[PDB]
RNA sequence: AGUGAUCUAGAAAGAGAUCCACCUACUCAUGU
């Protein structure tokens, strides 16, 4: 969506509204497969974290202000941005980054695509004039600008893609002959190249979020042994078994993405959740949370609670026993 | 890909002196050999007095007839000042009873009574009399040297022996090993005469980094010996250079202790006025250090030499008659060849040679002696030929050549029409061996007027064969190739041969305008020379000179005429392609390679580097392959 | 150690190690009793006088100062005993005070020198007898604890004795196979009793 | 010289073919 219609969406109200809509529908998915659906319980940065730290890597769009006016003086003049309805208000105060503002916008790239072709027929003109061919040592910096890219004139392919014409209709009649197209229907890494770079954004996410601590105080991390942060980063579904059985092959993730942000779902912070408890151990869920509840037996079966605790005694009573002529 | 790019742009936006020659003390010796045998070895020492003393000598003992003698050298430099030389040693007239003779530079007449000519000069005057009648002794001289015309030669003057018993024959070597030409030349006698006596240190372990230990071995040599130059050995421009800036800039550093110490090169490709640096004085608290080529191996002296280096490498022509192909490779050198370079330091005193290899290596790892077996044989089994030889296979050869290479050579020789499928010599394959060039030029040039371009095709013949002639010194090549452009043609770098002729003999210049223009004034001039010969033998044969009012297409077809095996497609999906083998090439990259009407070439050479290159090369459309050589170009065969 | 990826390497646009401000670093040594560290900060009224407030929230009845603060966290925040002089400890102390000044057969089994008169709770294992801070002298994965003996500095066991004993054979194997079907006898495990019976040959 | 406008929130049973973007890439002639 926002990079095909790159700037256009700022001037857009219901887009903004169906964007924040939309972004908590996807939410709601992820929390009714948890059936809780509680805000103090899932926190942005369980679903903006990326996929390498164990979040699902969620884009933000839908923690911008909405623009609010006059809606009935705007369906009448042009009116300024008056007022800001809130988007998608966390109790936090996480800033969270959005996807518009690490995509350059339409205008911005074709007057930078007509200075950078002009820089480029500029410097081919003279490299024919010095006799020199054009070696792409010299274009960097300019190598990911301009629409097409130039990184596309020095693509392995490029004598194979010579005689590739009509590729942009080829590609946008395939929702003709295709279940799934993709909805890159209109771009074509092979003849334009990637427009767009989004890896700034996560970066930004991440210091966002409070940096790796305070992403890693909501996990389970302190709770692993790691000797540092750093050592952190199915083939069942490829057995014929059943129609029914993938649905619990799809169910095995999901327990190690709730048990990851286990500390933050399971937290004490709740609005209403009534305190149970485990089968057979002492973890006081807050909420009939089902795939944390397996997680929990998972890791505790055995009664490994119990063959914690008293493990732990025992030892204490060697130490003792160890140290009685002491005490 | 060209294209590409144009569509994403436009989508986008003094008598008594030679009496004291160690030759003289044996010549009551050298007649009674020459005397009592039909041929006879002698062997000697560079400096001993062989190539101008013994032809002297023999023709006191020989004389008059109608007749002459040649005396035979591999390099035109030592036939012509050694001709010099002894003419003024007679008292006589250069050019006249004693003379030289070079390819497109004769110098005798109707006096010349001794005749010191290069071998593959005597080796063309046995084409066109395969009895060398007017010659009553022939001398084969610095046979060690092993070159192709001399060793056509011997095999020949063997046959030529037993046909004319009042013919004397005298091979001259620098290699004291005689054994083995003694027995080629059934079992014949051996006569064996200033070198100073050098020492020779070994390495106790082999080398595996030959030229970090050659330049370390040269400092130390400049720290810890006396007074005296020294001559590295090493085996190519690149590696020369490298050692020529690393030398000098840790010879610098060590100038904090240890004297001044000025390198230089030397290598094929330098020009004149840095050849001439090789001679200066050796400066003066002080030593030299020239960094050579196998040239000053045989070819030079440079003289104050009192060390010489070793590594034993050199860069040597090998030809793999079952893939068919030549190449150029670093490789070992010959005992013989290492004796060569020792023997160099020893010209102006004692001396030392450090061979950065084991005495073992020496005694039992190189090979005696190197150039038959290093060939390709075309141009040797036209001249076989030429001479009568019927049973190729079978022809008396010292070392002969791999059948199959023979057999190669015959089957070009028949795609280029010089020999009938029978193996029997055409009109064509007369005629080109009376031209003194390989048998695809030779055949270029004869068909040249029926391209109607034989003056276009005379002078870059004349272009290809001398070296390149562009100039592209390392520090400006922006301003050499600015230079090249105002005569380049854009897929026609043969046609660029023509352009930079046609201006050197234009109406505006000589010498400096040759610096200028970043050209081999040296080149240039002996191109102009062999152009000018050539065009006699055109006249000589009746091959009409013509041109057109001009006709890239008919310079084209006629190279083509020649060079048709020496064809290679652009690939469509990979690099360029050949017609012959099926290789994976580039042009190489001295040529850009206007890829419109690219899509084939005509390449003048192969060039094997690290990678397959293929050099000097133009345009060509197929269809003029398929009309100019069908036999060549059938699917059928292929 | 490239395991982190392309955008964690990225650094922000001002000024790996930006990152380590839990803790991102060691967390193998688990974490001190850190606790209850306690901070109590601190017209007029027509009832009492007293400036701040107003009759409909004073403190005194209407006749005609330390706090719980300084909070970040949650689990201060509960703290059913955050203040804490004592009080109802002392008092159950005091009451615990009140109610604290309130055959043959082992002779018989006594025929052996006795005279005296789920785990086995006697193991002991060496991480208690490493009671004193060593730099983990111990793994739990493989459970095996490091000395002098059987132990090393990536490392293995000693082979004492028997083990130098095939170490010694293997060796022999070796020997017999750098020196001397047949092409596949020559090592040790592939025919045993064989090299076996020539390591106690060449002992004779 | 700027205040002010803050939804959600979880339990039981049942369901469920997933089908698609986050790492760049090319310069020896040993001779004549
Ligand atoms: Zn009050």
């Amino acid at each position: 969506l926002f990079t095909y219609f790159r700037e256009a969406i700022v001037a857009t109200e219901p887009l903004l509204d169906i964007l924040v809509k939309g972004e908590t529908r996807i939410q709601n998915r992820v929390k009714l497969g948890l059936n809780s659906k509680m805000p103090t319980r899932f926190p942005p940065a369980v679903f903006y974290t990326p996929k390498e730290l164990g979040g699902l890597g969620m884009i933000s769009a839908s923690h911008i202000l909405i623009p609010a006016s006059d809606l009935s003086w705007s369906k009448q003049t042009d009116t300024g941005i008056t007022h800001f309805r809130a988007g998608m208000t966390h109790e936090d105060e996480k800033l969270i980054p959005t996807i518009f503002r690490y995509i350059t916008t339409w205008e911005n790239e074709f007057l930078d695509s007509q200075r950078v072709w002009a820089e480029y027929a500029t410097k081919r003109q003279e490299a024919i004039q010095q006799n020199r061919r054009l070696a792409f040592e010299e274009l960097e910096g300019s190598w990911d600008r301009g629409i097409p890219r130039i990184s596309t004139l020095f693509q392995r392919d490029r004598h194979t893609l010579a005689y590739d014409r009509g590729h942009r209709i080829r590609r946008e009649f395939k929702q003709y002959s295709l279940e799934r197209n993709s909805p890159f229907w209109w771009t074509n890494s092979h003849h334009d190249g990637k427009l767009w770079n989004l890896n700034a954004y996560r970066t930004d996410v991440i210091q966002a979020l409070g940096g790796i601590e305070t992403i890693l105080e909501h996990t389970l991390f302190k709770g692993t042994g790691f000797n540092s942060w750093e050592g952190l980063f199915d083939s069942m579904q490829f057995k014929k078994l059943t129609h029914a059985q993938r649905t619990g092959l799809s169910q095995i993730p999901n327990r190690r993405f709730t048990l990851w942000w286990s500390p933050t779902i399971n937290r004490a912070n709740v609005y209403v959740g009534f305190l149970v408890q485990l089968d057979l151990t002492g973890i006081f869920l807050h909420g009939k949370i089902p795939t944390l509840k397996i997680s929990l037996i998972q890791i505790f079966r055995a009664h490994l609670w119990q063959k914690i605790h008293e493990s732990i005694v025992f030892d204490i009573c060697q130490i003792l026993d160890g140290e009685l002529d002491v005490l | 890909p060209e294209r590409w790019e144009i569509r994403q742009l436009i989508a986008s936006g003094i008598s008594a002196q030679r009496q004291t020659l160690p030759v003289y003390a044996m010549r009551s010796e050298l007649i009674q050999a020459v005397r009592d045998n039909q041929f006879l070895v002698i062997v000697g020492e560079t400096g001993s007095g062989k190539t101008t003393q013994i032809t002297q000598y023999l023709d006191e003992e020989g004389f008059s007839n109608y007749g002459m003698i040649g005396c035979t050298q591999p390099r035109r430099v030592a036939a012509v000042s050694v001709a010099k030389r002894v003419a003024e040693e007679v008292g006589c007239k250069v050019g006249h009873d004693v003379g030289y003779t070079i390819r497109f530079e004769d110098v005798t007449g109707p006096d010349t009574r001794i005749k010191y000519m290069t071998d593959g000069m005597l080796q063309r005057e046995a084409l066109l009399d395969p009895e060398m009648s007017k010659y009553s002794v022939i001398m084969l001289d610095e046979a060690h040297e092993r070159t192709v015309a001399t060793d056509v030669l011997f095999a020949l003057l063997k046959k030529a022996a037993i046909k004319r018993p009042e013919l004397k024959v005298i091979v001259t070597s620098a290699t004291l090993n005689s054994a083995k030409f003694s027995e080629y030349f059934l079992n014949c006698p051996i006569i064996n005469i200033k070198t100073f006596p050098v020492e020779v240190l070994y390495s106790q372990t082999p080398q595996m980094d030959y030229i970090e230990a050659a330049l370390d071995c040269v400092i130390d040599i400049h720290i810890n010996e006396g007074p005296g130059d020294i001559l590295v050995f090493l085996t190519g421009q690149e590696e020369i250079d490298s050692c020529c800036e690393i030398l000098y800039d840790r010879v610098k550093t060590l100038g904090d202790s240890i004297g001044e110490l000025l390198i230089l090169p030397v290598y094929s490709a330098l020009p004149s006025e840095i050849q001439s640096k090789i001679f200066e004085p050796t400066p003066k608290g002080s030593r030299k250090v020239v960094f050579a080529t196998n040239i000053a191996e045989t070819s030079i002296t440079i003289d104050g030499i009192y060390y010489v280096v070793d590594p034993g490498f050199a860069k040597i022509n090998i030809y793999n008659a079952r893939a068919g192909i030549e190449q150029l490779i670093v490789s070992p050198i010959s005992q013989a060849q290492a004796n060569q370079r020792k023997g160099r330091a020893g010209r102006t005193g004692p001396g030392k040679c450090y061979r950065l290899y084991t005495e073992s290596a020496f005694y039992n790892e190189m090979l005696e002696n190197t150039e038959i077996q290093r060939q390709n044989l075309s141009h040797t089994i036209l001249m076989l030929k030429a001479m009568g030889i019927n049973d190729l296979l079978k022809f008396d050869f010292m070392d002969p050549p791999p059948k199959n290479l023979m057999l190669n050579a015959l089957t070009e020789l028949y795609h280029l029409q010089s020999l009938d499928d029978e193996g029997k010599l055409t009109n064509l394959g007369k005629e080109m061996s009376l031209f003194p060039m390989d048998p695809t030029l030779s055949r270029s040039l004869l068909s040249s007027v029926d391209n109607q371009c034989s003056d276009e095709i005379v002078t870059i013949i004349s272009m290809l064969s001398v070296q390149n002639v562009f100039y592209r010194p390392k520090d400006r090549q922006l301003e050499a190739d600015s230079k090249k452009a105002k005569f380049h043609h854009p897929y026609g770098d043969h046609l660029t041969l023509l352009n930079v002729y046609t201006r050197w003999q234009q109406a505006n210049y000589s010498e400096q305008y040759c610096k200028t223009n970043f050209l081999h004034f040296r080149h240039l001039k002996r191109a102009r020379d062999v152009k000018s010969q050539i065009s006699m033998i055109f006249k000589k044969i009746g091959l009409k000179l013509i041109s057109c009012h001009s006709d890239p297409d008919l310079i084209r077809k006629t190279f083509v005429s020649g060079f048709f095996m020496n064809a290679a497609k652009r690939d469509s999906q990979v690099g360029y392609k050949t017609i012959n083998g099926g290789t994976e090439v580039g042009i190489h990259p001295s040529s850009s390679l206007y890829g419109k009407e690219y899509e084939y070439v005509m390449y003048h050479s192969i060039v094997l580097t690290s990678r397959e290159y293929m050099s000097q090369v133009t345009s060509i459309e197929p269809q003029w392959l398929l009309e100019v050589a069908p036999h060549f170009y059938k699917a059928g065969d292929a | 150690n490239i395991h982190i990826p392309r955008y964690i390497r990225n650094q922000p646009w001002y000024y790996l190690v930006h990152h380590r401000q839990l803790d991102i670093d060691n967390n193998s040594e688990p974490k001190i009793g850190m606790g209850i560290k306690d901070e109590f900060k601190l017209s007029f009224c027509r009832n009492c006088g007293e400036a701040g407030h107003k009759e409909k929230d004073c403190m005194e009845k209407p006749r005609k100062v330390l706090v719980r603060a300084t909070d970040d966290d949650w689990d201060s925040r509960k703290d059913r005993w955050y203040g804490y002089s004592g009080k109802e400890y002392n008092e159950l102390i005091s009451k615990w005070e009140r109610d604290k000044r309130n055959i043959e057969l082992m002779k018989l089994e006594l025929y052996k020198d006795s005279v005296g008169s789920t785990r086995l709770r006697e193991d002991k294992a060496a991480y208690l007898n490493d009671i004193n801070s060593t730099e983990s002298n111990y793994d739990p994965k493989s459970r095996l604890y490091k000395t002098e003996t059987l132990g090393a500095v990536m490392f293995r066991r000693h082979l004492t004795g028997e083990g130098l004993k095939l170490n010694e054979l293997n060796q022999f194997a070796r020997s017999h196979a750098k020196e001397m079907k047949e092409k596949v006898q020559h090592v040790l495990v592939a025919n045993p009793t064989k090299y076996e019976y020539l390591k106690k040959k060449r002992e004779q």
